[PDB]
């Protein structure tokens, strides 16, 4: 019961077959998640390189709304999997607790949800054994998807099984006897997910299992009127018993219910002794252009940031500005140079107060007068 | 129940631009990424395209680079390989695939195609449809003692490509050989049938090959002559 | 409708096919001998899964953790077959009192030491390193022995007071372990200590160790009986003797008892038990495995009457004597790979003694 | 020039077991393929195996085909033949060929020389 | 007694304080907390005024001392990786850690006294001040104690030199005895980021089970892990983030308590270090003095 | 931007055969395994070299050492006799093996030559074309050469062998020579002389022109 | 400014013309300012915080650096009376 620094506390639960413990730093005082999964009930080969590969696949795959991996801890009997922990619990416990929730929050946690599965499917990988005690709350009552790649290994190993066990989460293709699942199994059950959150209850229930599997491949469902018919558009075309009408992410995301309040962050792209090391310094501001345009381009800067200027020569300016919560007034001159013909170098110097005692200070506005100057300018 | 039927092929002009479908019934197209491939008479197959739709990024082998465009229809689960400028080297079977780029495993990114299609036959030739020209081949009389006497009919410059043969012997057939067809350089087709029976049955069992092409309407009879 | 068996391949299979063959012959029932790598971790996951092998060959440590997952059958042995073995070997092999395995053999630790390169061995741990300092100017060296395995360092560890588990009334107390107190520390510094002052190599494991002393690149081995034929087969001028004193107290080493347990997934389970009490437990059986590799003490009374004349055997049944039993315990499975992860963090340089201990303490009975 | 050298063979007891060798040298031997041929007294030239390049078909004729075991080496560049179950009407003079088909498994045949395995 | 030090103190000016060429960083108060300690480690400075651009003023002061409330603060795990290091900002960083202590940048003018610069810093709990020239309202330079020890021993030569410095450093009773802060070898680096950040110490002698010195862990040595990129894993032991510097130490300045102070100070000036610790020949710790206790004692 | 290279055998049934890929460049393990009957949609066997498509059964077994992916069928099924495909796909694009066939053993059987003469038909027409017939051979390979006028005439010659029998497993191979009307004027003999696996000395027939 | 003696006394931002009849090319910086874009000397037998003597010409010029995360390294080595500072300041971007 320690790893790492990890000590083991109670035995959270043990859903399938991996037990489930609350970890514990003692140095630091945080919790994490520890996974074990018995070597006796679920794997064939013991051979370490499949250990390398999920060491190497599983780490990587960062997302903020999926329950990242930290290291997965090899062992004998077991192996351990140091998932991240959260005190919020099931969303399943969350709607029973609560019952029917409102549509501003489930579209919120909907959101959430769907961009955790289309993060694992941009990345190339399912989560077959989807359900609401799969997804956790965090503090913050954000979504958190449990797990991607234990599912896959026991939805191949006995996928008969997960069926007689819950038929309702299980996808009306592996009660027909379809091989693999594919993300078709992804979409469904993030409906189902969809209408917990939006009714409370669950649209497949029976007590007789193969009349809830002929219920399963039946495409229908109920429907109150506690929710308005935008949504069940999108049900209806989420919740096909046959894949090629079912919705995908793009069928989504062109949804019209989807797009009401839609955080910019879950889809990224939508068009698409000392030692100290040296560092080489510049003078100036080296452009290569006319410099008859460069005093022009000065110009076009310091107009923009309400400056008082004047000139001596056509290439000497001397600026001033009148700060705003600072009474004094701050002073310095711009000055032209040619390195060579083709490159023209832009020269900063400032000049002393010769008798005022201003407060603030000298040299750092004087440094806000040219940081300003730089990002206009951006040569 | 996942059944891939192609459609839009047939029979071609070079140079003409040819569009076939591939309706996707059973999933969704819109994950899986629809793959076709060539199946040259005699070679091996050869990968000719791709589309992917869920990141909207294709692909294309070295030998097809910029000229068949490939199209997916999300809508009508369909996949449209647009072929253009095509050469008379492609000439093949086109099967359509589905193809699985998902970590079936912890250990395993599974990169296989798991369901094909029957496939369609597209045939290029410059040649228009032509009938055949049966002609017998005749028996020898010198024979070694104790061998069989091979008989067999010439199907040569034809086209297109079924032509089933029969005899007048029997509905059932006996030391029969039918040999695959060669395309040869005039761009038709050619095609040998033999058929090996004991020599003492020259000067009295009798056989006449029946010619049977469906695409063009030619049933021609031959009389096979032991004729020095 | 077979009977498989699987052994550790330092051990005498060859006898074993012998008499499988012996029972082909006389029932026409073929055996099949295997040796697989790691099979105390192989066995069980294939054994949830109801299938592999009907009969195993290990010792009794892991018994316990095989019965608690139902993987192993209960045995009916007769009252004849009880007075026939020794009853510590029988309650070795006890598991919330009832009997899960048949005892095989006793196996102890000894040291053996080279004649020829040594022929007075030493009595006192401390003066191995003053033996060293001699012997690496001769182009030799005092000890090596198996440093990535646990079961041949713990001896070192316990002779200053170190323990796995404490046994007062028939029940190891899992919260009292005694492997993070003054004498487990005393004995892993030590054992670092050899490292870092050039005495021993880290990387040392079974078959360096083992190819060290069939060339007589070596002094003295810790190792079991089971690598006697290799070291006859060297013609090294070998000797036998009792492990040194540490601290004027003697080494603790684990007591193993080899035994003989059936899967209880296994159809062929009255097959086993005829095999075994007619062929295996007996003066005939044992000496066909005791030829190819020797087993050391066995459990029937009979055969070590005329084995008890070696007096390698007989040093080997002394510090089994002054050595400790292993407990036979679930936890110890939890017990064995976090001391070998100890002692390989221990000897490798990557923590300290204090660290590798806590680690080895926190972790002993549960994980 | 090419050579080419047989051993073994002679009066055997019919029904026993003969081994014949067949080698040659002066050229490479890993890509090209050995054969046996049979010509009895009164019939013409008969096959008996053939053995491919790297161990891809070992092929026999309708009556050896579950009495002769043939078989080559890379290293002492040899062949042999396991000749069992012999008969006594079997009796002919045996030669080897070399298949002078380079990087095709086709074969053109010619034989260097033959012993003569006679069967009591 | 201090007479003649005092009086040094207030005729000497911090103007003479000023080295000849001096490399000085300040930080905008809207930059994000990751870069700027990069940007120490680049330039090596251990002090940074920072400088609020909506305020127009020098508002505070971002140290190796805000690293170690940082990294005590917002560090999680060794597995997870700091996320709270990368987003937060000074502006955000200062608005949470001082919510019940507001301290205002404390400075002095060049043109002031030495004295009152002791005096600023002994009684502010404070290393290192600047000095901002209040005709113009620049900053010049960051002034240390070190500094003001190698200013002052310079200048002592004169005849009057042992007024005190004859005596011993335990009938004095300069340096902190009584509550000494220790760690062992093998003790984490958080544990002693805890320390740092329960006491206001600024060093820890490093100890073994007996109690010998064999290291010392201090304040800088926290931003090599820094710089090479361990900031993440702070679970490792002090052993091994001593490691760094294996290659160039000797070993540990220790005194003694029957030692004269003269001694003390020209070893210590010598060595370019801030405090020595106290053995005896068993070499336990008995204490730690330190420039801000021996400054005390000089300026009163 | 890659190539792969099978091999090609023939074996008994219940014959454990091996097929190496060697791939080109250096690629991960993503090559897949097809299994395609003639005339048929390619069956996939074994998706990532290792480890066994659902389906199937046990039979094919895939092992990995470096860039040379092997397939091994033990225990061959008398339904198991069909061409299969290498096929790397980790890279950009896909290439395919060249393809090996499996075909049933058998023994060798010497083949059966007989000409063809060209009929009269076929003389008015202008086209007549000469064939010469191998029946009941074995193995596939065999080297057909038309020395017609004591002249070894290459590049109107046209193999076409045929796949094997069901109940006989014999091969056919027919070789049309084709030529003109106006090309018998430089025409007195035609010879097909073909070299066999197990014909141990070559046989051509020919027949004079005019009788 | 009071302390400048301009020719046109204004200082006001709309007489700000490119539309001046000089074609003149600006004066050459003086070659100690070679060093300064290329070389920066910093003493590693000293203290770090100590620097090496600059020169009297380097004094109020910027020093930019490349851009490798969003910060701004801009500095400024300016004089006192007779003591030298050198001012880095990093501002986010
Ligand atoms: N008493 C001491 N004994 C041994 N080493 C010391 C001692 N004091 C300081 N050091 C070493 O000197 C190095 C830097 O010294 P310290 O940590 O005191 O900062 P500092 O040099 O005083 O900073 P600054 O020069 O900015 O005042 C550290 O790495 C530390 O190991
Ligand atoms: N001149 C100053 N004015 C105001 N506050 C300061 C000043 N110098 C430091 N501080 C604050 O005092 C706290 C403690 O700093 P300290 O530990 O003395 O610095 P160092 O780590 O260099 O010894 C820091 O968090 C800093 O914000
Ligand atoms: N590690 C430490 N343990 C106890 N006291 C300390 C430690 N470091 C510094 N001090 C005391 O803290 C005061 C200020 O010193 P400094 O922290 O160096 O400015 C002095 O009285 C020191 O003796
Ligand atoms: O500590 C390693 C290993 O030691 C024991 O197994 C030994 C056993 O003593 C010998 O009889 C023989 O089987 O070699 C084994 C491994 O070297 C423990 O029984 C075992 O649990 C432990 O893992």
């Amino acid at each position: 019961v320690k790893i790492g620094h990890y000590i083991l506390g109670d035995t959270l639960g043990v859903g399938t077959f991996g037990k489930v413990k609350v970890g514990k730093h003692e140095l630091t005082g945080h919790k994490v998640a520890v996974k074990i999964l018995n070597r006796q009930k679920i794997r064939s080969l013991d051979v370490v390189g499949k250990i390398r590969r999920e060491i190497q696949n599983l780490k990587l795959f960062r997302h903020p709304h999926i329950i990242k991996l930290y290291q997965v801890i090899s062992t004998p009997s077991d192996i351990f999997m140091v998932m991240e922990y959260v005190s919020g619990g099931e969303l399943f416990d969350y709607i029973c607790k609560n019952g029917r929730l409102d549509e501003k929050e489930s579209r919120r946690l909907f959101q959430q949800i769907l961009s955790g599965v289309d993060y694992c499917h941009r990345h190339m990988v399912v989560h077959r054994d989807l359900k609401p005690e799969n997804v956790l709350l965090d503090a913050h009552m954000n979504a958190k998807i449990a797990d991607f790649g234990l599912s896959n290994m026991m939805s191949d190993g006995e996928f008969l099984r997960t069926s007689c066990g819950s038929p309702n989460y299980a996808a009306p293709e592996v009660i027909s006897g379809r091989l693999y699942a594919g993300p078709e199994v992804d979409i469904w059950s993030s409906g189902v997910i969809l209408y917990a959150l939006l009714c409370g209850t669950l649209p497949f229930d029976d007590d007789h299992v193969p009349t809830l599997f002929k219920k399963i491949c039946d495409g229908i469902f109920y429907t109150p009127q506690y929710l308005n018919p935008s949504v069940i558009s999108l049900l209806k075309h989420m919740l096909q018993v046959d894949p090629m009408k079912r919705a995908t992410i793009k069928d989504i995301r062109e949804h019209e219910w989807f797009k009401q309040d839609l955080p910019k962050y879950l889809f990224p792209e939508d068009p698409s002794h000392q030692g100290v090391r040296k560092a080489k310094w510049h003078l100036g501001i080296r452009s290569q252009s006319r410099p008859n345009d460069i005093m022009a381009e000065v110009c076009r800067a310091i107009k923009q940031l309400d400056y008082e200027w004047k000139v001596v020569n056509p290439y000497y300016l001397r600026v001033r500005r009148k700060n705003p919560v600072t009474s004094t007034y701050s002073k310095m001159s711009l000055q032209l140079y040619q390195v060579d013909s083709r490159t023209y170098l832009l020269d900063f110097r400032s000049i002393d107060d010769e008798l005022t005692p201003r407060p603030g200070s000298h040299t750092i506005e004087f440094f806000e007068m040219c940081a300003n100057l730089i990002k206009i300018l951006a040569q | 129940e996942v059944q891939l039927v192609e459609s839009g092929g047939g029979l071609v002009q070079p140079g003409g631009s040819l569009r076939l479908s591939c309706a996707a019934s059973g999933f969704n197209i819109y994950y899986y990424s629809i793959h076709w491939v060539r199946q040259a008479p005699g070679k091996g197959l050869e990968w000719v395209a791709s589309i992917y739709p869920y990141s909207g990024s294709t692909s294309y082998a070295d030998s097809v680079k910029g000229r068949f465009t490939i199209s997916a229809d999300t809508s009508k689960n369909t996949a449209y390989l647009q072929m253009n400028s095509l050469r008379a080297e492609d000439t093949a079977v086109y099967y359509c695939a589905r193809y699985y780029p998902y970590f079936i495993s912890y250990y395993s990114k599974m990169e296989a195609m798991d369901y094909w299609g029957q496939g369609t036959l597209v045939t290029v030739s410059s040649a228009s449809t032509k009938g055949p020209s049966v002609f017998p081949l005749a028996p020898s009389s010198k024979s070694t003692s104790g061998g069989t006497a091979a008989l067999g009919c010439l199907v040569k410059d034809y086209f297109p490509e079924p032509v089933t043969v029969s005899w007048n012997s029997g509905a059932l057939t006996s030391g029969v050989h039918t040999f695959p067809a060669v395309l040869q350089s005039s761009g038709l087709y050619s095609l040998s049938s033999v058929v090996t029976v004991p020599s003492s049955s020259l000067g009295t069992q009798t056989y006449i090959c029946n010619v049977n092409h469906k695409p063009s309407n030619t049933k021609v009879d031959k009389k096979v002559e032991p004729k020095s | 409708g077979k009977l498989v068996i699987w052994i550790n391949g330092d051990k005498g299979y060859n006898g074993l096919a012998e008499v499988g063959k012996k029972f082909e012959k006389d029932t026409g029932i073929k055996v099949t001998v295997e040796h697989p790598d790691k099979l105390e971790e192989k066995f069980p996951q294939v054994a949830a899964t109801g299938d592999g092998p009907d009969i195993i060959f290990w010792a009794h440590d892991r018994f316990g953790g095989y019965a608690q997952s139902g993987l192993l059958a209960e045995i009916t042995p007769a009252a004849a077959f009880q007075d026939k073995l020794y009853p510590f070997t029988w309650d070795a092999v006890r598991y919330n009192g009832k009997l899960i395995a048949y005892p095989i053999a006793v196996e102890a630790l000894s040291l053996i030491y080279n004649k020829d390169l040594l022929p007075n061995p030493p009595k006192t741990w401390e003066e191995i390193p003053a033996l060293d300092k001699e012997l690496k100017a001769k182009g030799k060296s005092a000890l090596m022995f198996n440093l990535q395995e646990p079961y041949f360092t713990w001896p070192l560890i316990a002779a200053d007071g170190g323990y796995a588990f404490k046994y007062e009334n028939g029940k190891y107390d899992i919260k009292d372990v005694g492997v993070d107190n003054a004498g487990a520390k005393a004995g892993l510094t030590f054992l670092v200590d050899l490292i870092k002052n050039k005495h021993m190599n880290a990387d040392t494991d079974y078959s360096i160790a083992e190819a060290a002393f069939n060339k007589g690149e070596t002094a003295m081995t810790i190792n079991g009986p089971w690598a006697w034929s290799n070291i006859d087969t060297s013609a090294v001028n070998y000797g036998v003797t009792v492990l040194p004193t540490f601290k004027g107290q003697p080494s603790k080493p684990f007591v193993g008892v080899l035994s003989a347990g059936i899967n209880a997934a296994s159809p062929n389970k009255e097959l086993a038990k005829e095999f075994l009490e007619n062929y295996l437990l007996t003066d005939e059986g044992l000496e066909a495995v005791n030829k190819d590799k020797p087993l050391g003490a066995v459990a029937l009374k009979s055969y070590e009457e005329e084995l008890a004349k070696d007096p390698r055997i007989a040093a080997t049944m002394e510090n089994a004597q002054k050595g400790e039993i292993m407990p036979n315990i679930p936890q110890m499975s939890a017990f064995w790979y976090a001391v070998r992860t100890a002692v390989i963090n221990a000897a490798s340089g990557r923590q300290t003694v204090d660290e590798a201990l806590k680690d080895a303490q926190t972790n002993a009975a549960e994980f | 020039q090419v050579q080419l050298q047989e051993s073994g063979g002679g009066l055997v007891q019919p029904g026993g077991s003969l081994r014949l060798s067949c080698a040659a040298s002066g050229r490479t031997i890993s890509r090209y393929a050995m054969s046996w041929f049979r010509q009895a007294p009164g019939k013409e030239r008969e096959f008996v195996a053939v053995a491919r390049r790297s161990g891809d078909g070992a092929f026999y004729a309708d009556s050896v085909q579950g009495r002769f075991t043939v078989s080559r080496d890379d290293a002492k560049n040899t062949v042999y033949l396991q000749m069992n179950s012999l008969k006594p009407e079997d009796t002919a003079v045996y030669y080897c060929a070399i298949d002078s088909d380079t990087f095709y498994s086709g074969s053109y045949d010619y034989w260097g020389q033959g012993t003569q395995v006679t069967v009591s | 007694n201090n007479s003649v030090y005092t009086s040094f103190m207030k005729s000497h000016r911090c103007y003479d304080l000023i080295p000849t060429s001096s490399k000085l960083v300040v930080f905008d108060t809207s930059l994000q907390v990751k870069k700027a300690f990069f940007a120490l480690v680049t330039n090596g400075v251990r002090a940074a005024p920072l400088w609020d651009s909506k305020k127009q003023s020098f508002v505070g002061m971002l140290t190796i001392t805000d690293f170690i409330n940082i990294l005590h603060r917002y560090y999680k795990s060794a597995l997870v990786q700091i996320y709270e290091l990368e987003e937060h900002k000074i502006e955000t960083w200062r608005e949470v850690y001082l919510q019940d202590s507001f301290k205002p940048l404390v400075c002095i003018s060049p043109n002031a006294s030495l004295f009152d610069a002791v005096s600023s810093l002994i009684r502010n709990k404070i290393h290192r001040l600047p000095v901002i020239d209040p005709e113009s309202g620049n900053t010049l330079y960051i002034l240390t104690h070190k500094r003001i020890l190698k200013f002052l021993k310079l200048f002592i030569t004169e005849f009057p030199k042992p007024e005190f410095m004859s005596k011993s450093l335990e009938e004095l009773q300069i340096g902190t005895y009584a509550n000494i802060a220790m760690v062992r070898t093998t003790t984490p680096v958080y544990v002693a980021l805890g320390i740092f950040v329960q006491h206001r110490v600024s060093a820890l002698p490093v100890v073994d089970e007996k109690g010998r010195v064999v290291d010392i862990y201090s304040k800088f040595d926290v931003i090599n892990l820094a710089a090479e990129k361990t900031y993440n894993n702070l679970d490792v032991s002090v052993t091994k983030a001593l490691q760094h510097r294996s290659h160039y130490f000797e070993g540990v300045l220790k005194c003694y308590l029957h030692e004269t102070l003269e001694t003390i100070i020209n070893r210590l000036v010598e060595a370019e270090v801030h405090r020595l610790v106290v053995v005896d020949e068993n070499d336990v710790v008995k204490g730690i003095v330190s420039l801000s206790d021996i400054l005390q004692a000089l300026v009163l | 931007q890659m190539t792969q290279s099978p091999s090609s055998l023939s074996a008994s049934v219940g014959d454990r055969v091996t097929i190496t890929c060697r791939a080109s460049q250096s690629v991960s393990s993503a090559v897949a395994w097809y299994q395609q009957k003639p005339g048929k949609a390619p069956k996939l066997l074994i998706y990532s070299a290792s480890s066994l498509y659902s389906g199937v059964p046990s039979r094919f077994s895939g092992s990995r050492s470096g860039t040379d992916f092997t397939l091994t069928i033990s225990s061959l099924q008398p339904e198991d006799f069909a061409t299969y495909y290498c096929q790397q796909s980790s890279s950009g694009p896909i290439t395919f093996g060249q393809g090996t066939k499996v075909e049933i053993k058998r023994t060798v059987a010497a083949p059966s030559v007989f000409i063809f003469p060209p009929s009269d038909s076929q003389l008015k027409s202008g086209t007549a074309s000469v064939v010469c017939l191998l029946n009941n051979f074995y193995p596939r390979e065999a080297k057909v050469q038309w020395k017609v006028d004591n002249a070894l005439q290459s590049g109107n010659s046209q193999e076409s062998v045929t796949e094997q029998d069901s109940k006989d497993s014999t091969y056919s191979l027919s070789s049309t020579l084709t030529l003109s009307k106006a090309d018998y004027e430089k025409h007195k003999v035609y010879a097909c002389e073909v070299t066999h696996q197990g014909l141990s000395s070559p046989v051509t027939k020919s027949f004079n022109r005019g009788e | 400014d009071l302390s400048s003696s301009p020719p046109g006394p204004y200082g006001q931002e709309m007489y700000a013309f490119r539309s001046a009849a000089r074609f003149k090319s600006p004066p050459i910086l003086p070659p100690h300012l070679l060093q300064v874009i290329l070389n920066k000397d910093t003493n590693i037998s000293c203290d770090p915080a100590l620097l090496p003597e600059p020169n009297h010409v380097m004094l109020n010029h910027l020093y930019a650096l490349s851009i490798k995360d969003s910060v701004m390294v801009l500095s400024a080595t300016h004089r006192y009376k007779k003591k030298y500072v050198t001012t880095l300041l990093y501002k986010p971007i």
